[PDB]
């Protein structure tokens, strides 16, 4: 899509209870540790919502197609990305989170 | 009993590591002076027996 | 209760910090270390590298 | 120099980040160095969680 709607996801294990509540429109922000209680997600134009005993952070930097690739194991979580359907193209490593949480749901924020 | 009095002793700190079948009779104690691990004249250096 | 401290007291009333470090054992991903060596670098000479 | 009471200590977790020994090893402002196990030289040549 031609547009900024969909910024960051939502992962976790039992009920969406666990880490990763991600938010990564330009400014990647934490990959944090907190539980839930998002709350309010419409079309902030604001930030942050309620938050816990967070225990990590990080701050990094024809139509476009933006893909990702999601792994977790071994401890370690990995994204892979590229911004540009037939054709070859491979996938260059971003991060690597040393979490080593189980995840097994994600949502999406839009 | 009582008969044990500053007779059986045994030896507790490091730098000797003695390779097998070696008697080292001796009673280094680092009483003069350095830097690294302490050890001036009172801070980690004893008396190993 | 509340402590007296005053600075004539005795050594053994006299105020003390105390700071009580632990660490878990190997059961994670590490994440305290220490520095390691910045050793220079040579060419051109048969050596040992890290 | 502001520190809580005895009977509500406060605890500081402290990870994700390269820790330096030798600043407290080398500093005569402290008296107590009973550590079980771990000798100066040996923790910084590990790590932990
Ligand atoms: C860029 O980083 C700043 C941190 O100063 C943050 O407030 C901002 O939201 C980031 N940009 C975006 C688009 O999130
Ligand atoms: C954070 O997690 C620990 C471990 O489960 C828990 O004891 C603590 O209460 C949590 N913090 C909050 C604010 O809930
Ligand atoms: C993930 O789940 C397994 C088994 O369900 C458990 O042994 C492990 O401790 C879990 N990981 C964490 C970080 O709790």
């Amino acid at each position: 899509e031609k547009s900024n709607i969909i910024r960051g996801w939502i992962f976790g294990t039992t009920l969406d209870s666990k880490t990763q509540s991600l938010l990564i429109v330009n400014n990647a922000t934490n990959v944090v540790i907190k539980v839930c209680e998002f709350q309010f997600c419409n079309d902030p134009f604001r930030v942050y919502s309620s938050a816990n005993n967070c225990t990590f952070e990080y701050v990094s930097q024809f139509k476009n197609l933006r893909e990702f690739v999601f792994k977790n194991i071994d401890g370690y979580f990995k994204i892979y990305s590229k911004h540009t359907p037939q054709g070859f193209s491979a996938l260059e490593p971003l991060v690597d989170l040393p979490i080593g949480i189980n995840i097994t749901r994600f949502q999406t924020l839009l | 009993k009582v008969g044990g009095n500053y007779n059986y002793l045994y030896r507790l700190f490091r730098k000797s590591n003695l390779k097998p079948f070696e008697r080292d009779i001796s009673t280094e104690i680092y009483q003069a002076g350095s830097t690294p691990c302490n050890g001036v004249e009172g801070f980690n250096c004893y008396f190993p027996l | 209760q509340s402590y007296g401290f005053q600075p004539t007291y005795g050594v053994g009333y006299q105020p003390y910090r105390v700071v009580v470090l632990s660490f878990e054992l190997l059961h994670a991903p590490a994440t305290v270390c220490g520095p390691k060596k910045s050793t220079n670098l040579v060419k051109n000479k048969c050596v040992n590298f890290n | 120099t502001r520190f809580a009471s005895v009977y509500a200590w406060n605890r500081k977790r402290i990870s994700n980040c390269v820790a330096d020994y030798s600043v407290l090893y080398n500093s005569a402002s402290f008296s107590t160095f009973k550590c079980y196990g771990v000798s100066p030289t040996k923790l910084n040549d590990l790590c932990f969680t």
